RNA sequence: GAUCUGGUUGAUUCUGCCAGUAGUCAUAUGCUUGUUUCAAGGACUUAGCCAUGCAUGCCUCAGAAUCACUGCAGCAGGAAUCUGCGCAUGGCUCAUUAAUCAGACGUAAUCUGCCGCAAAAAUCUUGCGGCAAAAUUGGAUAACUUGGCGAAACGCCAAGCUAAUACAUGAACCAACCGGGUGUCUCCGAGACGCCCAGCGAAUGAAUGACAAAACCAAUGCCGCAGUAACACCCAGCAGUGUUGACUCAAUUCAUUCCGUGCGAAAGCCGGCUUCCGGCGUCUUUUGACGAACAACUGCCCUAUCAGCUGGUGAUGGCCGUGUAGUGGACUGCCAUGGCGUUGACGGGAGCGGGGGAUUAGGGUUCGAUUCCGGAGAGGGAGCCUGAGAAAUAGCUACCACUUCUACGGAGGGCAGCAGGCGCGCAAAUUGCCCAAUGUCAAAACAAAACGAUGAGGCAGCGAAAAGAAAUAGAGUUAUUUCAAUGGGGGAUAUUUAAACCCAUCCCGAGACAAUUGGAGGACAAGUCUGGUGCCAGCACCCGCGGUAAUUCCAGCUCCAAAAGCGUAUAUUAAUGCUGUUGCUGUUAAAGGGUUCGUAGUUGAACUGUGGGCUGCAGCCCGUGAAAGAAAAACACGGGAGGGGUGCAUGUCAUGCAUGCCGUCCGUGAUUUUUUACUGUGACUAAAGAAGCGUGACUAAAGCAGUCAUGACUUGAAUUAGAAAGCAUGGGAUAACAAAGGAGCUUUUUAAAGGUUGGAGAUUAUGGAGCUGUGCGACAAAUG
RNA sequence: AAGUUCACCGAUAUUUCUUCAAUAGAGGAAGCAAGUCGUAACAAGGUAGCUGUAGGACCUGCAGCUGG
RNA sequence: GGAAGUCGGCAAAAUAGAUGCGUAAGUUCGCAAGAAGCAUUGGCUCUGAGGGCAA
């Protein structure tokens, strides 16, 4: 039904100025949700600064020069999302979309043999025709023969270049997770104990590396490794460590004083 | 046209609602089918989403299953004998779900003899599995009594005006005795 | 329509428009600093009021509070940068003693007068408006320019000026 | 809630009583609401008893809840 | 900044109102306005009527060209038409409406084009005259030509040509695994062979979709019962194991109809290598995402000179059905007599709802047609087609009210889209330029013969709404002459801009380029100045001036307040403890009912509790008794634990390539276990707006940028509050709800009588364990 | 394809009833703002005043109050 | 066509049974009231409801 998107109604995760135009590009249906996605036109023009306007952003995309998960995408309304690999072979830059500690979208540089895998969270399991088991991930993928020990909430390590799963990480006590929603988004913690309330939401308690304690809904956690030491994915610079605003304000004042 | 909304109904307090919006296409209804006995005649209806419904107008054939033996056969409908809503539907001979009908008993008698070797098979031959399955197996007298008469009561289990079929199941047990008392 | 630029007001007319004690006190300030109209004085009254209410709310209601360490040193940094407060004094109670003349001192028109470049406040006004004065090699034409203490020793004549 | 009337067939009326707070006067206010519930034959509640009800699909014009438990008196 | 002043008396102290005073992105009007930046703008009255013009179309290397089309040399560009997609979005308005909306939620009651990741083994076709194998399939229609009808009509007729990714038809062997039913052969029940049916999806019926100690008989496996997933050979582990809080759901097997709504390898189109290598496009099945429809947990104006409303005439519920995409009195038949209401139903009246704006010490009062979100409408009222989606209106049909052209036969219209008019009013712009930016659509990247549309949107004009910055000089000389500086203004190789504009930058130019609007008794700053008039003219928001000496009228001079602004009118906030919860009055100023009884409602007495010992440190069975017994526990689940802690065997017809060297975790059944409210934490909680972190856009109103030297700052864009309702959990002092009304109120110990056997199918006895009539030993008892 | 018959949704018109808001009218009644005829009240106001009621500026009877 | 006839609707016409719905001012609360007004009705073939005495 709806086809437009006003700029004021657009998500604040993007950085769009209210005084520049009335409209924002409406993402198409696809792998990721509208409210938790970054369209390809925003990445090319507003973040990488490769395109000065939206006319030049169409020249780059309709030539198939941008590959997402080892596949060209020529739609500027394509909804790229969490744990996605973006590669531009002409410029030789590879990125991964993650959340920083504050909660904003972050592009993390990657290298070869690391830009070949991605992590997917299982959200549903069902039996298809012929009695085959199928698992649905958080980005729309459908795996037709998962590990027999796979369960809802676990993380599957995928190989985008060759298209088979390589490993499985289970979700239970004593594991490393990253929060992907709420007020604690982008914080890397460690599962302590999960409360199970049938019919309602489940609450998970996590402790940071520094020892800070926090909680969030169980649907907002994403297992990424056995513990904080051996993570299976490169994280942004702060390593999911939230700092006090009082100290934060002080260092920037000192650093800028000596910046000149 | 016809609508299925609650805007024209009174509130539980007895008051009247002031309608301030026009009728929407999403809440429409359609006229009934009033299926009847006779030679087959159906008409398709395009429903929401592009799907199709088969509105049957006349039918005289259907699929009826013997639940005890877990079999089924295609037979011909003979008459309508009972309707719980109103006996004016029995007079008009309309076919709806859960109505009671009488179907042809000839195909079921033939399968009975071919399986259990009982006639209500020219040569016995080596085929003597009849005694193999006739043990620990009995047939109620009520079912067998009307099998030799020529017709057997059945219950319609499908919605003829929504799918265009009249499929059913044979009455047995306490359900059979319930309806045999009303019909007398 | 569909415009989201913001705007607000900066001054406020006084109640009781005919107080004798207020009328003569404002006339001393207007002629001492060379101001053009009473709207300049009423503008300073508004910013001074905003400073006081922030401190009074922050002073004792929240006690030692993360909302007191924050924007408790920011105001002092703001006050010390422009010169509205004494360096020795570093408690929020001492910002409540700020007066209108103190803020009026740290004006570009006043600073030029006390620096010896201009003989009188009215002469300083015409110099700034004539683009004969620059701060850090930048021409300034606004007599309301609040000079920061860091740029105090940077104010001089303009290179492009005949002076 | 509490059973209020059992004069129908496989249907009861329950009432919920609560206090509403008026901010201006800083005082409370007695209010109530009435719901129509379907009573299964497995239960035999009397007027004044306390019941636990759970939400289901529309079963009639007014019924949207089902009785799940009954506490004597 | 938590503030007041004048008026009732001859004076005085009160109650009480009137008047003064400040604000308003609140309008209108009058007199004035040098410069610049930023902005609202026919809502109010008439959801009144509208001439004219424009507002939605789309072609790439990649769906159909024989233009009787254009270049040159078959190539290229190709008008027009068929085909596929879109036109259900955007824009405008606020008439209706007590539901709609806000926060929070359900669909396990459902539909879903474009987009993402997936799946696919039915269907005897073709050529030849039984043999072959890369399927060389068929009919018709536009554009076009001919003849035309009509006054015209986004009006029409007939004949003749021919395309497809339009329409229709249709592919055997390559090519497997598995199952059900049945006829003739061999061995003694086993095997072989022949035949019928066995694909995705749909309807009906039947199963699966788990559980939580020995003898006897018939048939069976292995050496007589020790090993022991299951299974009569090719396969010796080719599923004994779906998900959820929960399912008649997912999925599998059997039977009948299927298919009697459906299902092509588009019988499709382009390139690169020398034949296979890619890029597109399309049908069916399934579930993510984007949506749609339905449902209701708490909140939501005034009115009693509106107290009863509904009632098989559907009102509340039940049964079987119909209809729907789906649940449902949504609807047909039958049955019962219910549902709502002084905690305000029903009726009447004014209003679209929020985020939010104004003002305010706190508590509050008031506004919200208008930029973002939701709802509704397109002159009024109905009905419908196409489509994934409409009860569509720059779609169709009919009626009513207006209205246009005509040759009188007939045919048309819908500006609450953008500009423009007429009326209406106290009240609101140009019949302008452009797709350069932001977006939408789509057969689509830009360039090359070769430029998609867009009154959405942008940007100029008009425009003292409102909001920032700022000109109308400066320094001296003896009162009257000396300097310097220039901005308005006029120009510029130029800059800006889609082109313009503005702005910035540079340069011929002064001491008329000359500021107004209200006042001068008091409130309230400022004349005892001078003429004229004489209760006349007039002033005066209130008190009050004028009757021949006017502090107030009409003028001159002087002075006062604000100043490029200043008066007047009408609404609103504050002043106002003059609506009083915080926080008002009631003897005499306004106001206690003539006196009682009484129902909803509001309010309601005390009690179940000093812990001790050695400001601290650590410990106590934390009154007294009595020392494993005594004052969440306890059975059972290997389909529970990536069966958790505390080279030698085993097999070998093995891809066995394997296998081993006391409290918790999970799920199930029994046992009695107490809420609400208040309070402390935690989770979840659109932007814009408000509070504020950083930053010299020359300052500011703003904005989120920027700063430093083939690039760095890993640049930055931090945080906070947001009614009520809902979720999890800790505490028990003050309270609430519910129940009773006080005479419906031992344990333990043995003895006695009774009523897993290899597996699968029947039969039997014993033993549990409970249940009674006995007997026995021990221990308590809050009342011998 | 046109065309018969029935059921359903139902514009429009006519008539009858309910509710809300406005409207004319000979003639009568009742208030407010700007010459004559009498003093009912204020002093014991020249009959002390006042409240309810009944009858004929007001007067009289009955019961009450002091605001005598 | 519809009282224009005539002193005057005199005389004639006109309404009409039963059942369902509906019904004004006024009032001595009994009435006014069959106020006024609107709808249905045949024939045929069927269905449902309404009882007694004998075990
Ligand atoms: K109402
Ligand atoms: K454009
Ligand atoms: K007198
Ligand atoms: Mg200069
Ligand atoms: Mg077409
Ligand atoms: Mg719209
Ligand atoms: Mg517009
Ligand atoms: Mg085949
Ligand atoms: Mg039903
Ligand atoms: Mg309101
Ligand atoms: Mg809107
Ligand atoms: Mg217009
Ligand atoms: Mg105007
Ligand atoms: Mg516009
Ligand atoms: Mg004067
Ligand atoms: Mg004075
Ligand atoms: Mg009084
Ligand atoms: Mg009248
Ligand atoms: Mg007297
Ligand atoms: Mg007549
Ligand atoms: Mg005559
Ligand atoms: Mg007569
Ligand atoms: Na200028
Ligand atoms: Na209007
Ligand atoms: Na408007
Ligand atoms: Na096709
Ligand atoms: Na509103
Ligand atoms: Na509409
Ligand atoms: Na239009
Ligand atoms: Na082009
Ligand atoms: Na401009
Ligand atoms: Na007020
Ligand atoms: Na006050
Ligand atoms: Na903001």
């Amino acid at each position: 039904a709806k086809k437009h998107l006003k700029r004021l109604y657009a998500p604040k995760d993007w950085m769009l100025s209210k005084l520049t135009g009335v409209f924002a590009p409406r993402p198409r249906p696809g792998p990721h949700k509208l409210r938790e996605c970054l369209p390809l036109l925003v990445i090319i023009r507003n973040r990488l600064k490769y395109a000065l306007n939206a006319r030049e952003g169409e020249m780059i995309l309709r030539q198939g020069l941008v590959h997402v998960d080892n596949h060209p995408r020529r739609d500027g309304k394509y909804p790229a999302g969490f744990m996605d690999v973006v590669e531009i072979p002409k410029t030789g830059d590879r990125f991964r979309l993650m959340y920083d500690v504050k909660g904003r979208f972050a592009l993390v540089n990657l290298s070869e043999a690391e830009a070949q895998i991605k992590l997917m969270k299982v959200v549903n399991l069902y039996t298809a025709t012929g009695r085959v088991p199928v698992a649905v991930t958080h980005d729309g993928h459908r795996i037709r023969y998962p590990d027999p020990h796979t369960s809802i909430g676990d993380t599957i390590v995928y190989n985008v270049k060759e298209k088979k799963c390589v490993d499985l990480i289970k979700n239970r006590q004593g594991k490393a997770v990253i929060v992907t929603g709420g007020a604690n988004r982008g914080r890397i913690g460690e599962i302590v104990k999960v409360e199970c309330h049938p019919g309602a939401f489940n609450i998970a308690h996590l402790k940071d590396a520094s020892g800070a304690e926090f909680a969030t809904r169980a649907a907002n956690i994403f297992v990424i490794g056995k513990d904080l030491n051996n993570l299976q994915v490169t994280v942004p610079k702060q390593q999911g460590l939230r700092m006090n605003v009082i100290q934060e304000r002080e260092e920037r004042l000192i650093a800028a004083e000596a910046r000149k | 046209g016809i609508v299925r909304s609650r805007l024209h109904k009174r509130k539980i307090t007895g008051g009247k609602t002031k309608i301030h919006r026009k009728r929407m296409k999403a809440e429409l209804g359609r006229l009934p089918a009033n299926t009847r006995l006779g030679a087959r005649r159906v008409s398709p209806v395009r429903a929401r989403g592009g799907n199709f419904k088969i509105r049957a107008l006349r039918l005289d054939t259907g699929n009826f299953a013997w639940a005890s033996e877990a079999i089924a056969h295609r037979v011909r409908l003979l008459d309508v004998v009972y309707n719980a809503t109103s006996n004016e539907l029995v007079r008009t001979k309309t076919l709806v779900k859960n109505c009671i009908v009488a179907v042809d008993a000839a195909p079921f008698k033939r399968w009975y003899a071919k399986h259990y070797g009982i006639d209500l098979k020219a040569s016995p031959k080596l085929q003597r599995e009849w005694t193999r399955r006739r043990r620990n197996h009995r047939v109620e007298k009520a079912i067998a009594d009307q099998l030799r008469e020529g017709r057997v009561l059945a219950r319609i289990t499908s919605r003829p005006g929504q799918s265009g079929r009249a499929d059913g199941i044979l009455l047995e047990g306490a359900e059979l005795q319930f309806y045999l008392k009303r019909l007398e | 329509m569909r415009n989201y630029n913001n705007f607000n007001r900066v001054w406020k007319a006084p109640r009781r428009p005919f107080e004798k004690e207020r009328l003569d006190r404002e006339m001393k300030l207007c002629g001492q600093y060379g101001l053009r109209c009473k709207r300049e004085i009423w503008r300073v009254n508004m910013t001074l009021s905003k400073m006081r209410r922030t401190a009074r709310l922050l002073l004792t209601l929240p006690e030692n509070h993360p909302r007191r360490l924050l924007e408790g040193s920011a105001i002092m940094r703001r006050c010390h940068e422009y010169g509205f407060l004494d360096e020795e004094k570093d408690k929020l109670d001492y910002v409540l003693s700020l007066t209108v003349p103190d803020i009026l001192e740290r004006r570009l028109q006043t600073i030029v007068f006390k620096a010896g470049l201009a003989k009188s406040v009215h002469h300083a006004r015409v110099l700034i408006q004539q683009r004969h004065i620059a701060v850090a090699k930048q021409i300034v034409t606004i007599p309301s320019f609040i000079v920061r203490v860091s740029s105090e020793r940077h104010i001089a004549f303009a290179d492009a000026s005949p002076f | 809630g509490v059973v209020h009337s059992t004069k129908m067939h496989r249907t009861i009326i329950i009432r919920r009583n609560y206090l509403h707070f008026i901010k201006k006067y800083q005082r409370y206010q007695k209010r109530h609401k009435s719901l129509a519930v379907h009573c299964s034959p497995a239960f035999d509640p009397k007027q004044g008893d306390e019941v636990v009800i759970g939400q289901c699909r529309p079963l009639s014009k007014t019924i949207r809840y089902n009785v799940l438990e009954v506490v004597s008196k």
